[PDB]
């Protein structure tokens, strides 16, 4: 099936308090594999996955350098942007970058990404063709000009289409057991009630991987969307996810509701009844 | 593997 | 992170084609490029190639990448005598690390219109053997006897092009006659 | 734009009294990233609490996971104290083994 | 551009030395390489920016610093024969689109066990062949610089007091004249070809000049021969008509 590798960088300026806090994490699918934090002790790219631990010292040396490059680039950007918008020296602001590639089931190139965001809002992103840019405001346009002039897109394209892909395959292959797996959700249902007329019916999905899942309550066969409390998919902490939907049911109506769980690990979609 | 040519905005 | 440039030397007649090959190790190299270096000067950027392309060319220079074999190349067509230089094949591991190879001396030999080799004995203003006017085909062998010095062939230009190599020794009857013993023909003056 | 945390306190495995498990606190969909999160035991702050490496979702909001080992008990009450600029006061979320 | 001083340097095992590298292009990244016959160039240390420094492939023996974005000085704390090489400084500005690196001119450095090894050159020109003049109508003068150590030399030809470039050809690298010896003397030859007509004119004066780079005005020298200091040693010849 499809696969993807993504890197996420966050830099928050600390006016007065010191140099901007920089965190960088990389993921292959829903599994985090490498990291870096400016406030950590090592000042090196660290392995956060057992399969990456096997990588040579040159990898860690070479990756520590480049990641530190990413750090310096953002440190500069924070101020550059403070200027673009004409903001105060005293304000803490954020810069965020995400980039990655997706391979199909044939493990070949599919799509490349690269997005930059300043203060939680889109700033500039590379268009799907990996040749042009989408700049939000006037500032983004300045940067757009800079990057078109320095032919940045042409270098990212060679990274996304080539090196990003090549490495993902490597990771997938060395991390086979972990990465190339599908843990279907272990479902079940609970019944809570603190009153003599209403009982809350909660449907669960635990120990599933990847994180993509669709959990839905229905009454007599009618989507129960607006009357359902759905919690955001949450990590278990061991490499799997959790999730749950809950509806308030008037006593006697229990047999009317049905929970519907959809997930890659499930051959056929499940339907749980309170029986 | 990370990208090797980030540029200032 | 090794970049191996086998073949330390290479001579190609003027007008012909010169192809310099290169190989590398780490799969972590993301940019490939070539540097040309003149004597007594620093290396000059010559041409590049992105990790995804196969060939690239800036007038006369064509670079070939073949990641499957981890081999890069440079074709100089048509080669001119100004091209003689040591060409260094390089690759970066990000934009803050450059890795060069051993380099290869390219010697583009000028075409000699009307040659006539000869060894002449020249005497001090106050004796050295000059082997000159030969064809860029003749290689010039160095000293055989440790007490006799022979220089490596060079080319001099006039606004006429000639090939010369010098031989000297502070020996008794060392004579031009023998001096350049290894590969040549004609004109041993009297 | 300041988006407030979406807090969830839960345990990794089904809460079985007397049995070792992990207390998880997950906060997400917030912005900016500066956030204080404490896991509590009967009101007392738990000492050695670990956490995930800051990251973010498609809409640029942040998410973090604070965890600590723990043996659930019929008598011990666990919580998660969160603080963020969107909050006029620290949000306290109690752990309910059915959520 | 990127400038680096000195051009040539001779040290005795144990001496410290600092190589200066200056770039006026506001480039943030600067590096130090060294070229040896067997292995192209190799990185010693590099600096991604003001206040930051990190080691490269061959960092042993050298220290480096970067208190300014303009300068990146390479220090040899106590010289050793192995550090005998040609050093190059380079700069680029990565975070701005300049990944392509720029190299300074390079500085030759030679380190000996004993400074009594340094010897200035003994240059001498050899007049054209009577046969050559007759046979080809051109006259080749040949300069011969010998006995010098270290090989730090610059040979130039001058006719009628003005330097000449045409017709001259000079060895790219000096040849060791005693290959079995560590402290070997070097030799260098060069040619200057002119027309017979030009050589046969007594008005023309030809002069082979060789500039030797040796000891300084501060280097210690307690010996009886002349201190092998930086100097120019020439030889000449006059237009004949035999």
């Amino acid at each position: 099936g499809s696969h993807s590798m993504r890197y996420f960088f966050t830099s928050v300026s600390r006016p007065g308090r010191g140099e901007p806090r920089f965190i960088a994490v990389g993921y292959v699918d829903d599994t985090q594999f490498v990291r870096f934090d400016s406030d950590a002790a090592s000042q090196r790219m660290e392995p956060r996955a057992p399969w990456i631990e096997q990588e040579g010292p040159e990898y860690w040396d070479g990756e520590t350098r480049k990641v530190k490059a990413h750090s310096q680039t953002h440190r500069v950007d924070l101020g550059t942007l403070r200027g673009y918008y004409n903001q105060s020296e005293a304000g803490s602001h954020t810069v965020q970058r995400m980039y990655g590639c997706d391979v199909g089931s044939d493990w070949r190139f599919l799509r490349g990404y690269h997005q930059y965001a300043y203060d939680g809002k889109d700033y500039i992103a590379l268009k799907e063709d990996l040749r042009s840019w989408t700049a939000a405001d006037m500032a983004a346009q300045t940067t757009k000009h800079k990057w078109e002039a320095a032919h940045v897109a042409e270098q990212l394209r060679a990274y996304l289409e080539g090196t990003c892909v090549e490495w993902l395959r490597r990771y997938l292959e060395n991390g086979k057991e972990t990465l190339q797996r599908t843990d279907a959700p272990k479902t079940h249902m609970t019944h809570h009630a603190v009153s003599d007329h209403e009982a809350t019916l909660r449907c669960w999905a635990l120990s599933f991987y990847p994180a993509e899942i669709t959990l839905t309550w229905q009454r007599d066969g009618e989507d129960q969307t607006q009357d359902t409390e759905l919690v955001e998919t949450r990590p278990a902490g061991d490499g799997t996810f959790q999730k749950w939907a809950a509806v308030v049911v008037p006593s006697g109506q229990e047999q009317r509701y049905t929970c519907h769980v959809q997930h890659e690990g499930l051959p056929k979609p499940l339907t749980l009844r309170w029986e | 593997l990370l990208f090797g040519y980030p540029v200032y905005v | 992170q090794q970049v191996k440039q086998n073949s330390p030397s290479l001579s190609v007649q003027e007008g012909r084609i010169s192809i310099l090959n290169c190989d590398y190790t780490n799969s972590m190299f993301d940019y490939f490029l070539w540097y040309k270096k003149y004597p007594a000067e620093g290396p000059t950027f010559l041409i590049s190639i992105s990790s995804i392309k196969d060939k690239n060319a800036d007038g006369r220079f064509t670079v070939f990448l073949n990641k499957s074999a981890k081999h890069l190349s440079l074709h100089i067509v048509p080669s001119q005598p100004g091209d003689s230089a040591v060409y260094f094949c390089a690759a970066m591991e990000g934009a803050q690390k450059l890795v060069f190879g051993q380099g290869t001396r390219l010697t583009i030999n000028p075409n000699i219109q009307n040659p006539d080799p000869a060894v002449y004995q020249l005497r001090d203003s106050k004796s050295v053997c000059l082997f000159t006017d030969f064809d860029s085909q003749t290689n010039v062998s160095q000293s055989k006897d440790s007490d006799v010095y022979i220089t490596d062939k060079t080319v001099l230009d006039m606004r006429f092009k000639s090939n010369s190599a010098v031989a000297w020794s502070n020996k008794s009857d060392f004579a031009c006659a023998n001096a350049f013993n290894n590969s040549i023909i004609p004109e041993d003056t009297f | 734009i300041q988006r407030t945390p979406k807090i969830q306190v839960y345990s990794r495995h089904p809460a079985e009294n007397g049995k070792s498990n992990f207390l998880n606190c997950y906060v997400s969909g917030f912005h900016p990233s500066d956030i204080e999160v404490d896991l509590l035991k009967n009101g007392e702050r738990i000492e050695k609490v670990e956490h995930s490496d800051l990251s973010f979702s498609k809409d640029w909001s942040f998410y973090l996971l604070y965890y600590t080992e723990f043996t659930p008990t019929e008598k011990d009450e666990y919580a998660c104290r969160v603080n963020h600029v969107t909050l006029s006061q620290p949000k306290i979320v109690k752990w309910d083994r059915d959520m | 551009g990127v400038t680096q001083t000195p051009k040539f340097q001779v040290l005795k095992t144990g001496q410290s030395m600092t190589l200066q590298c200056a770039q006026d292009m506001n480039h943030e990244y600067m590096s130090w390489y060294r070229q040896d016959p067997g292995m192209g160039l190799r990185l010693i240390h590099y600096s991604v920016g003001a206040g930051i420094t990190d080691q490269g492939e061959v960092p042993n023996g050298y220290n480096v610093s970067r208190s300014t974005t303009e300068d990146f000085p390479l220090r040899l704390l106590s010289a050793a024969p192995s550090q005998t090489s040609v050093y190059f400084c380079a700069s680029s500005y990565p975070g701005g689109g300049f990944y392509e690196q720029y190299f300074g001119p390079g500085t030759r450095l030679t380190v000996t066990e004993d400074l009594k090894n340094v010897f200035p050159p003994e240059v001498a020109v050899f007049e054209p062949s009577e046969a050559e003049i007759s046979h080809t109508q051109k006259a080749t003068l040949v300069c011969l610089a010998t006995g010098f150590y270290p090989d730090h030399v610059e040979l130039s030809w001058w006719v009628n007091g003005k330097e000449v470039h045409s017709g001259v050809s000079t060895d790219p690298q000096p040849l060791k004249e005693q290959p079995a010896l560590n402290d070997s003397r070097y030799a260098l030859s060069s040619r200057l070809r002119v027309s017979a007509t030009f050589w046969q004119d007594p008005r023309n004066h030809f002069r082979c000049q060789v500039q030797f780079y040796g000891l300084s005005e501060n280097d210690e020298w307690t010996q009886d021969r002349a201190k092998p200091v930086t100097q120019i040693v020439s030889a000449e010849a006059w237009g004949r008509a035999d």
